[PDB]
RNA sequence: CCAGGA
């Protein structure tokens, strides 16, 4: 229920990349595996 | 949610130990692995039962019906 | 998905109590079957024409030896790979009693009890020979591995004789998927038939044995000697300084670019370089100091998992992080993260993970291992898609 | 004596130390085995639930029921329902128990295994009681009730085995050790320098004798001398947990040259 | 110990999920490609509050 | 739902005799009791005391599969000798050792004062 | 005393008053 | 493509898989529920007559 | 599965005799195969259990945090304070026999998590059913008694 | 039904390169010169040290099934102290009138390497080996 | 958390001081300084993305504050506070994590991914999801029947609610080949 | 579509 409430999308350069910005602001872990990896961010 | 009657591993009723246990530790200050011990649960599988146990049954009733 | 001919299989139904298939673990690999939570289809044939088709093309047996690399699709896993090679050891005897046991759970024993290897002090028989009970008679293989000879030192290799083994440690080599495999040969010599008996035979009596020896894998495994700590941290170390020296170099427009390269790009090529000479030197100083004991060197070595690698980056050093080949590129600007000073080109700015799993990550470490890791899970998310509509 | 010879270490209602020397330990196993499986217990087998105003599900109290420990000691004088001629349950086969629970307070009310009442005639023999080892005398919580909680059923409690159930278990775990300086080569020592300074020297040690270094390997030696530990759960006194543990082992065999004989 | 930021419509409970876009009213500058007339382009995704 | 019934590990079945001995026919002198609703328990005891047994050639015992709570036991015993005797004294011996046991613990415990 | 510098342990001190203040719902909530 | 090249089919089964070191590399343990949904038609002749009337 | 993506269905459920034990009387409530650890380099799952041992014997909570100053040398030293192997290990006896394992287990408590996958809400099969009206080719899904 | 070859060597070395139980033994024969021998043995069993002499004997018997016990009353073809079963695997040619025999014994490696028994030793299954003092 | 060079004694140091801590310890015992208190008295400061390219931080305070004027060989290889330029410090490296990793024990100990799979696979773990359960009509609902704290577990699980309403159970586990099943 | 599983 938490981590559905931080969940963020990200519709259509490089994005499912984990950038050096993300630092302290989304999780380095927490995307999914497979079509709508690292395009859904966790807070 | 209300106390493991019987460690799962090997079975020592934990049951009545609940009560005696939360009370060597508010009215007799002391500290968890003491207790425990004093309660004789030395074998881990038994002490994991009562340390590790979340008794969510007192948020429960707190509901009126 | 179904991208093999071997990903749909004739099997004997054998009804059984609780809700799972239930499928022999040697043909796990074939389906790319794991139990994971992975389902799979069942299809039953209305005719007799059909059954046919069925048992006489497609059945499991008739699989062993595929077309596809011309080689067994099926071979001795986990287990039953790990415990033949703690089995087949010089070491390894067995006493009467456990050996009746053993000789009763072959479904095909003669009921002729093998001569003793060693017949007093004690009557003592070894795992080769008790293993040689599954091989059939006429089965002929010679193996030499580095360092063979007719003498096997290392019991190196591989001799079987009539069906029966003399020399060298059975392993992934021997009983695995392998191109001049017991099984390979076992399929090709007396037939599919023959060949699917041997794997519920070999794994009978390996899985028996294992399952009254055990096997386990702790902490402990991952833990290397006090002084081969102190000889990894100053591998990295003066590694650490061999990239420092190439920077100062660099930085002193002292540097002579390769011809068809940046002078820059000729730079990260060396410090990369440097960087993995020493996760590499640190690795094989750790598996090198781990005793024959390591359950870890064990799976190894036996080839039921894990490899050098793991060792390594378990045991000694993680290693340098990269994403689209380059290392932690400079997110922000001119550093890649806030925790760091701009143009810092340090093994420890652009991601070298210096530490072991056993040691744990620095935060900068777990966020470049992160991004590093992150690359990874993208192609196999990708590559699934683009691989399939190859194969159509 | 005999044959195999025992030398109890301590005892008390809940615990027996000892020593099983003279023994093969195929046997010891086999024993351990069914002192866990085999032995038979009373145990709440079924329960009809009238009323439940508690926070519990019907079941989830139902299952804690079977887990509550009875007055086993007459077990032997009960038959198993599936062996009675009745139809269902009966005297001769099960033990009725009766729980009634209010929250009359307006603190929590607790339920426990005390306030379970036997309503079948017992044919005066040592059965059904709930096992109370509690200092303040309650036994097993099985529930807690607010104000209009109430709990109202009904259980039958039945003779069983931990083989169909581990509620019928009547031991809790039986420690079982040979060999204490590792004399017959049974395991091989991990370690990392030293597997004598690394591995933590056993309590029986004390009772075998070191082996000595300067000694070739003893291969005829063979594994006797079994320091063993049976805890009980109340069903049945430890000593008894010990003795009918044997006895079942005994039956099981004698049933066997039985089947032979009939053959 | 529910936390809601949730919506009940319905009778369902409904999570509105963040969704991300790029920042208007910025000046970005881009290299266009190898095969094209114009080198290189400014642009500005001008909107009002 | 697929999940057998518990007692089916102990309750024999309909019409399903505790032993079957069959001869084994790769061997001479040598037979194959296969024990229903019986498991290590049982198996592992009696192959161990047949050991014992001087006149005793081959005693193994497997737990096919553990699903099924039998085992099969395979008996050799030299010529004249016969296996199912062989067996008979095994069991004797066992009963006989444990009527031992349990003897020397009662007088043990009567000694304890706790 | 009072203006001595922060242990690592004192860190949690501001993180539960982040906590305490903000909770986890803070940002679909504000 | 998706009711001709391919097509969903009767006497079909699926479920969680599950290893077995004691099944035997041909074979395939099937849930006695599964072998009880899926059916094979048999024709009635001398030889099995007497069985199949059991099953029946 | 662990807190580790260390997942995984039960293959088999043994009683408590058939199960390898401590020479202390204590039995596993799960075996896991050592063949998942090293292509999986799940190193704090192992860490997670070796906290977990002191953590139960010691009554005081195992501190799992991530960037801290414990080390695995740190547990290890307060296990032997405890009297267990500090390498987590454990001498354990075969259920079946009753003899001592040639090897030494890996044991300790570790935190298992029951997911949503469970067999019966998946296991399905078919035998002639439901037909689509338009293409009259077998129904969808389990749900609708599908082919 | 007799025996093959008799001698008695003089250990040189003893090696366990890993193996706890195993080790791989260097002799030679204090009769004949052109003598040697390598061989792996139970070292828990039967421990050998070096310059110990051994009395190392062949024979092809004392086929079908192993029987255990009886040996009380049966004649212990053992006047020896260690006895092994194995295979003879190769027929090494090396050079002269010099040959070296190879025996297995279920994986327990042996290597014996001189001239004379020609009229003894075969590429038989049967093959014991006879070790005292 | 801000860093000033501005100290009459010594280096640049962090704005919030011991005292304040206690100040907030005496306010976490009465369930008068908040968060807000500390983000008025300028002790702590809101930093989006564009503003982070300007400043410079510190992981640990008093690891990354005074400098040098044996070492432990079982901790892990750190490097140094080498900056006598910096603007903030970093009040926990741990808060880069999102909810579900922040359940995963030694997440510094694992393989990348493995991190990941478990951010996902806890989502799917059975437990207490609320308290009223009892009282609500949904469309399914999984309830653990004994719930278990974990004997291993985070600093940020406090605030996570989760020893209060956990997912799973500490089972007794040996990692061993057995059956082969 | 949405959410998930190998
Ligand atoms: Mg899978
Ligand atoms: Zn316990
Ligand atoms: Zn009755």
């Amino acid at each position: 229920t938490l981590s559905h409430l931080r969940r963020t999308n990200t519709p259509i350069a490089k994005p499912r990349q984990l950038h050096n910005t993300h630092w302290g602001l989304v999780c380095p872990a927490e995307t999914p595996e497979g079509q709508a990896c690292g395009l859904v961010k966790n807070l | 949610m209300i106390v493991p009657v019987r460690c799962f591993s090997c079975g020592k009723v934990v049951g009545d130990k609940w009560e005696s246990y939360l009370n060597l530790l508010q009215e007799d200050e002391l500290d968890e692995g003491t207790a425990l011990s004093r309660l004789g649960l030395k074998r881990y599988c038994c002490r994991r039962m009562i340390l590790t146990h979340v008794d969510l049954i007192e948020k429960f009733l707190r509901y009126n019906p | 998905p179904s991208l093999h001919k071997m990903s749909m299989m004739a099997h004997r139904v054998k009804v059984i109590p609780y809700s799972t298939f239930r499928l022999n673990l040697s043909v796990t690999s074939p389906y790319n079957a794991d139990f994971d939570g992975d389902e799979m289809n069942l299809h039953v044939p209305q005719s007799e024409e059909t059954r046919a088709e069925l048992s006489q093309l497609c059945a499991v047996p008739l699989q062993i030896v595929s077309p596809q690399s011309n080689k067994p699709c099926m071979g001795i896993v986990q287990d039953t790979l790990c415990g033949i090679r703690k089995l087949t050891l010089r070491d390894t005897f067995i006493e009467l009693d456990q050996v009746l046991n053993m000789l009763y759970w072959v479904p095909d024993w003669d009921g002729v009890i093998p001569t003793p290897a060693i017949i007093k002090p004690k009557p003592l028989w070894s795992g080769k020979q008790i293993l040689s009970v599954a091989i059939p008679n006429g089965i002929h293989l010679q193996r030499f591995d580095e360092g063979t000879t007719l003498l096997s030192p290392k019991d190196n290799g591989m001799l079987i004789i009539d069906g029966q083994i003399i020399f060298g440690v059975v392993e992934k080599k021997t009983v695995g998927s392998s191109n001049g495999g017991l099984i390979h040969v076992v399929t090709r010599e007396k037939g599919p038939q023959v060949c699917a008996k041997l794997f519920g035979n070999i794994q009978k009596v390996v899985n028996f044995w294992l399952l009254h020896n055990g096997f386990s894998t702790g902490i402990g495994d991952t833990i290397a000697d006090g002084p081969t700590m102190r000889e990894i941290t100053e591998t990295i170390a003066e590694a650490k300084k061999k990239v420092l020296d190439v920077t100062k170099e660099a930085q002193a427009n002292l540097l002579t670019a390769k011809h068809g390269m940046t002078l820059r790009e000729s730079f990260e090529d060396n410090v990369v370089r440097f960087l993995n000479e020493a996760r590499d030197k640190a690795g094989r100083l750790a598996e090198v100091n781990l005793k024959d004991l390591n359950n870890v060197k064990q799976m190894v070595m036996a080839g039921s998992k894990g490899s050098f690698i793991n060792i390594a980056q378990m045991s000694a050093c993680v290693g340098q992080q990269s994403v689209e080949g380059k290392r932690i590129a400079f997110g922000f600007v001119d550093r890649t993260l806030p925790h760091f000073s701009k143009d810092d080109y340090s093994p420890e700015s652009k991601g070298f993970v210096e530490n072991s799993y056993l040691r744990g990550l620095t935060p900068q470490e777990f966020f470049f291992h992160a991004m590093g890791g992150r690359e990874g899970l993208i192609d196999t998310a990708v590559k699934t898609a683009e691989t399939g509509y190859i194969q159509r | 004596e005999e044959g195999p010879q025992v030398k109890i270490r301590e005892a008390s209602k809940d615990n027996v130390d000892f020593i099983l020397s003279n023994v093969d330990l195929a046997m010891a196993n086999s024993l351990r085995r069914v002192m866990i499986a085999e032995i038979p217990t009373l145990a709440i087998d079924s329960v009809e639930v009238e009323t439940n105003t508690t926070v519990l599900a019907d079941e989830f109290i139902a299952h804690r029921l079977g887990l509550i420990p009875l007055q086993s000691m007459d077990i032997e004088q009960l038959e198993y329902s599936r062996d009675c001629f009745c139809e269902d349950h009966c005297d001769k086969c099960s033990v009725v128990l009766t729980l009634q629970a209010f929250g009359e307070s307006e603190s929590t009310t607790n339920v426990y295994s005390k306030d379970l009442v036997i309503v079948s005639n017992l044919m005066g023999r040592n059965i059904g009681h709930p096992i109370i080892q509690d200092k303040e005398g309650n036994g097993v919580l099985i529930c807690k009730l607010r104000k209009g909680q109430e709990l109202k059923l009904t259980c039958v409690a039945k003779k069983g085995i931990a083989k169909e159930h581990a509620k019928w278990g009547p031991a809790a775990a039986i420690e079982f050790e040979y060999d204490p300086w590792n004399k017959l080569k049974h395991t091989d020592y991990w370690y990392e320098q030293d597997s004598a300074k690394e591995w933590p020297q056993s309590k029986n040690c004390e009772y075998e004798d070191p082996p000595n270094e300067g000694d070739p390997f003893d291969y005829k030696a063979q594994a006797d001398t079994f320091y063993m530990n049976v805890e009980s759960v109340g069903s049945i006194p430890v000593d008894q947990v010990v003795v009918r543990g044997i006895d079942t082992l005994q039956k099981k065999v004698a049933s066997i040259l039985l089947a032979l004989t009939q053959m | 110990f529910d936390m809601g930021g949730y919506f009940i419509i319905n009778g369902s409970e409904k999570v509105l999920i963040a969704q991300e876009r790029s920042a208007g009213n910025i000046v970005q500058v881009f290299k266009k490609a190898a095969p094209s007339p114009i080198s290189h382009v400014a642009e500005i995704r001008s909107a009002l509050e | 739902m697929n999940a057998p019934d518990r007692f089916e590990l102990f309750l024999l079945g309909e019409g399903e005799s505790k032993l079957k001995i069959d001869p084994d026919t790769k061997a001479p002198n040598a037979v194959v009791i296969t024990f229903e609703k019986e498991d290590h328990t049982l198996g592992n005891l009696i192959r161990a005391e047949l050991l014992n047994d001087r006149k005793v050639l081959f005693a193994a015992y497997k737990v096919e599969h553990p699903f099924f709570a039998r085992f099969k036991l395979r008996i050799q015993t030299t010529e004249g000798y016969d296996p199912k005797d062989a067996l008979k004294n095994a069991c004797n011996s066992i009963i006989n050792k444990l009527g031992a046991l349990k003897t020397n613990f009662e007088t043990e415990w009567n000694l304890q004062t706790l | 005393d009072e203006s001595a510098p922060i242990t690592a342990e004192d860190s949690w001190a501001v993180i539960s008053a982040f906590f305490r203040e903000k909770g986890l719902v803070s940002q679909q909530l504000d | 493509r998706g009711n001709l090249m391919g097509k969903r089919v009767d006497f079909s089964a699926r479920t969680v898989i599950s290893g077995d070191p004691n099944l035997e590399l041909d074979q395939v343990g099937v849930p006695k529920s599964i072998a009880k949904t899926l059916t094979y038609p048999e024709v009635v002749t001398p030889y099995n007559i007497d069985r199949l009337t059991q099953l029946v | 599965a662990s807190r580790h993506g260390q997942k995984g269905t039960i293959g088999i459920t043994y009683r408590r005799e058939d199960m390898p034990f401590t020479a202390e009387g204590i039995v596993p409530d799960l075996i896991i195969n050592p063949h998942a650890i090293p292509s999986r380099m799940t190193v704090a799952h192992l860490i997670e259990c070796l906290l977990s041992k002191v953590a139960a014997l010691s009554g005081n909570e195992g501190d799992a945090s991530p960037f801290t100053d414990i080390t695995v040398e740190g547990i290890s030293k307060l296990l032997r304070e405890h009297g267990y192997q500090s390498r987590g290990f454990e001498v354990m006896y075969n259920g079946h026999t009753g003899k001592k394992l040639m090897a030494q287990i890996f044991f300790g408590p570790t935190y298992y998590q029951r997911l949503r996958h469970m067999v019966d809400d998946k296991i399905h099969a078919r035998a002639r059913g439901p037909m689509q009206v338009l293409t009259r080719q077998p129904v969808e899904g389990r749900s609708r008694d599908g082919g | 039904s007799n025996t093959l070859f008799d001698d008695i060597f003089q250990v040189s070395e003893v090696d366990p390169g890993r193996y706890n139980k195993v080790c791989r033994i260097e002799a030679a024969s204090t009769t004949q010169d052109q003598c040697k021998l390598t061989l792996d043995i139970n070292v828990e069993l039967f421990p050998v040290a070096a310059q110990d002499s051994l009395t190392v004997t062949i024979a092809s018997s004392l086929t079908r099934s192993w029987r255990p016990p009886q040996a009380g009353d049966r004649s212990l073809a053992d006047d020896y102290d260690y006895v092994m079963y194995g295979t003879a695997y190769k027929f090494e040619e090396v050079s002269k009138d010099l040959i070296a025999v190879y025996y297995s014994f279920g994986g327990l490696l042996m290597r014996l390497e001189g001239n004379y028994r020609n009229l003894n030793n075969l590429k038989q299954e049967n093959a014991y080996l006879l070790i005292r003092r | 958390f801000i860093v000033e060079d501005d100290e009459s004694l010594g280096h640049k140091e962090l704005k919030v001081r011991k005292g304040h801590i206690a100040k907030l310890m005496a306010t976490e015992y009465q369930d008068e300084y908040t968060w807000s208190s500390l983000l008025n008295e300028g002790l702590v400061e809101y930093i989006d993305a564009e503003e982070e390219e300007s400043i410079l931080i510190a992981m640990q305070p008093e690891d990354l504050e005074p400098a040098e004027a044996d070492v432990d060989p079982a901790k892990r290889i750190r490097v140094s506070h080498h900056a006598t330029t910096f603007t903030h410090c970093e009040i926990h490296p741990s808060m880069i994590l999102g909810v579900a990793a922040s359940i995963i024990p030694f997440p510094d100990h694992n393989q990348s991914p493995r991190n990941t799979y478990q951010s996902a696979m806890g989502k799917q773990a059975m437990g207490v999801f609320l308290t009223n359960y009892n009282v609500r009509m949904d469309t399914m609902a999984n309830i653990l029947y004994y719930p278990q704290k974990p004997l291993g577990t985070t600093r940020a699980m406090e605030y996570l609610k989760f020893r209060e309403l956990p997912a799973g159970q500490n089972a007794i586990v040996a990692i061993a080949c057995y059956s082969g099943y």
